[PDB]
């Protein structure tokens, strides 16, 4: 049953061959000895929340577009 | 010479030919005429992102490679300036 | 994942094994890549082409009058949009089914969101989506190795018909 | 707030070039507006990630959403000098003196040239319809010029943060 606690899973996918600059710490576990060594998906758990400007705007954009009839 | 009060022209476009509603916000003469259910909004606002937005487009923009559909590609994955 | 749903990091040989209790692992990471790195257009591209073909949608009577209600819609789809990309990820549409879909409408109904709208968002999403795997730009105007999706891009249609058929 | 309706928008569209087109050519970029910042932001990310590094412009979400912010802002006074058919507004109240703020903040300039060309290339793409999504209806026709006077709105931007 829905929690009514409105979260929701965010997921976020890295295919991060070539980037050197960033310290890959956060995964912990064995290497693959290949190129997943470079790749990593995160997820996490959030309460979805949408700002007052993102609502403000898409409303703008709504108001701008509503259908013609003719 | 900008104000830096981030304000900036917001314009709303509203071509509602067929649109049953009847609007007050023009004051003005009337067209009797199409431009009687069209309407251009001005105001001047401070432009606004919240910080819940910036993270929310920040999660979107981490993965440095999906785009739009049919866009060319610039993405890289080494410092360029 | 299913610890962080009732962060979690795959990568390495933990990705190397994901990738090989799922079909298609790197398809389905590239689908799942565009579907959330678009989400703010994909969302709200939804709940306004809903609006712009209803527009009492956001009349003083409609269920979307007043930022706190837009913010609210702009949400669920979101929340809707999240737990099919989440099927995406993991193959299967168990937690899309019990942890969004199970009570919603019975939560809609108490609470007057409309169906007519829910349906179009969700059916606007889907088609967004669909397009988003059955992608046939040519390869200097897409972010992966052109080739054929169609088999994830069904598996995707079917998780949105999930969640119409539960509104309706 | 203005409203321009009825016979103060039939003076409107008479005291600049192709009037009805011109609204058509504003509506394209005000009614895409959240979707032209984001992909100007993202893709000048995506070219150079250093942007997000944890020392970099973008880096903190007070600083994304002024980055964000200021997109916009760009976008909406470029979508003015379209409406009104000139810049002078542009170059008055959102170019004159931005240089020298964004080079006190360290702002750095190869990234707005790269989200401000994505701007253009993404404005002229919707004006003309030759957008993936087409979500504006016109009638069929020509509407080049315009697309070529926006083009030149973006790049006095570019001219004056270069
Ligand atoms: C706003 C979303 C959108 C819809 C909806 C639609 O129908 N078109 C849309 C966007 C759009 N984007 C462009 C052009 C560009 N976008 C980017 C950024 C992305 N490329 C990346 O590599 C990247 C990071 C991974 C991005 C994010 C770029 C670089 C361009 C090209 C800019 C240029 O200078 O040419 C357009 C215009 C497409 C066209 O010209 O046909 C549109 C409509
Ligand atoms: C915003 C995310 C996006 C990116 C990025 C991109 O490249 N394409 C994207 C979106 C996208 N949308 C659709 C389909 C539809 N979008 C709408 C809503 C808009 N139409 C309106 O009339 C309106 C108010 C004026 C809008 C807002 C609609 C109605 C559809 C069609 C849904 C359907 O029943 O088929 C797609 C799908 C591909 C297509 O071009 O149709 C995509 C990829
Ligand atoms: C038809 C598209 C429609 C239906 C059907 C419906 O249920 N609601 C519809 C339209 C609608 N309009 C608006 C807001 C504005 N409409 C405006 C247009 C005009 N104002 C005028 O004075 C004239 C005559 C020249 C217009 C053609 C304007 C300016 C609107 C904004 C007013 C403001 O600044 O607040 C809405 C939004 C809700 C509302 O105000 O009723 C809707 C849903
Ligand atoms: C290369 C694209 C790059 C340059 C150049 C630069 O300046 N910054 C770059 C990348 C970058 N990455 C991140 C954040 C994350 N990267 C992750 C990838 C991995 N973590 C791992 O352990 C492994 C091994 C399997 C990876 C492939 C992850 C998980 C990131 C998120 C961290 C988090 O959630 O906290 C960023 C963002 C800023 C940063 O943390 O460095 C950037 C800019
Ligand atoms: C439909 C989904 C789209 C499409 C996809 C497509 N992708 C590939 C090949 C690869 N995709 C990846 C992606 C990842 N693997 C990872 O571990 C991660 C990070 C979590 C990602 C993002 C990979 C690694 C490959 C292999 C090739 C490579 O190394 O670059 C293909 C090719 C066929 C295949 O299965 O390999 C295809 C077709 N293509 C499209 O046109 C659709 C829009
Ligand atoms: C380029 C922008 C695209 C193009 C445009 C195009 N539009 C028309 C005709 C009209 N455009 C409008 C738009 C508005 N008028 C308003 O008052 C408002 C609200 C403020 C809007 C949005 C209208 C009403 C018309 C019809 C005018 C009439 O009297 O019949 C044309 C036709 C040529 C012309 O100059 O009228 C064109 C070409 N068309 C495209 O194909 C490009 C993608
Ligand atoms: C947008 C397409 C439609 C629309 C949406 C709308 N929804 C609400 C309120 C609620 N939505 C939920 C949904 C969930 N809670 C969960 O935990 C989950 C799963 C993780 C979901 C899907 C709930 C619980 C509510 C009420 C409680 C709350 O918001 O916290 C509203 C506001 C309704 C009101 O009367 O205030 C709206 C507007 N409305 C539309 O018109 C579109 C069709
Ligand atoms: C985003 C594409 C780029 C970038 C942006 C960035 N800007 C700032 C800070 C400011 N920007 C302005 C701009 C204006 N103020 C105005 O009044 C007007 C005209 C209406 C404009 C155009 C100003 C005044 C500031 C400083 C004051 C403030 O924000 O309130 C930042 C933050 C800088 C900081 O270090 O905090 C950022 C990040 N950054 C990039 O990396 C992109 C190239």
């Amino acid at each position: 049953a829905i929690k009514k606690d409105q979260k929701a899973p965010v997921v976020t996918i890295f295919d991060a061959r070539g980037c050197k600059d960033h310290s890959n710490k956060e995964y912990t576990g064995a290497k693959a000895g290949g190129m997943e060594d470079d790749q990593c998906v995160k997820l996490t758990m959030e309460t979805i929340k949408v700002g007052d400007d993102v609502a403000a705007k898409v409303l703008g954009e709504c108001l701008s577009e509503l259908k013609s009839r003719k | 010479a900008i104000k830096k009060d981030q304000k900036a022209p917001i314009i709303t476009i509203f071509d509602n030919r067929g649109c049953e509603v009847k609007k007050n916000n023009y004051s003005g003469a009337k067209a009797n005429g199409m431009e009687d259910d069209q309407c251009v909004k001005l105001t001047m606002e401070t432009i606004t992102v919240s910080e819940t937005t910036a993270a929310k487009k920040l999660q979107e923009f981490i993965g440095l490679k999906a785009t739009a559909i049919n866009v060319p590609q610039i993405s890289g994955v080494t410092k360029k300036y | 994942f299913s610890r962080v749903v009732t962060a979690a990091y795959v990568g390495g040989a933990d990705l190397q094994a994901l990738k090989k209790f799922v079909s298609e692992g790197n398809k389905r990471l590239d689908a799942v890549n565009a579907i959330v790195s678009n989400a703010s257009c994909i969302v709200s591209d939804a709940v306004s082409g809903m609006i712009c073909e209803n527009p009492a949608l956001i009349s003083p009577s409609g269920n979307c009058y007043t930022n706190r209600r837009m913010a609210a819609c702009l949400r669920d789809a979101e929340i809707i949009l999240r737990y099919v990309s989440y099927s995406l990820l993991s193959g299967d549409s168990s937690v899309l089914e019990d942890r969004c879909l199970s009570g919603l409408k019975e939560t809609y109904s108490s609470l007057g969101v409309p169906t007519a709208g829910n349906l179009r968002a969700v059916g606007i999403m889907k088609a967004t989506c669909v397009a988003f795997i059955n992608n046939t730009s040519q390869q200097k105007k897409l972010s992966t190795p052109a080739g054929d999706c169609s088999a994830l891009a069904s598996e995707v249609a079917g998780y949105f018909d999930k969640v119409s058929a539960a509104l309706a």
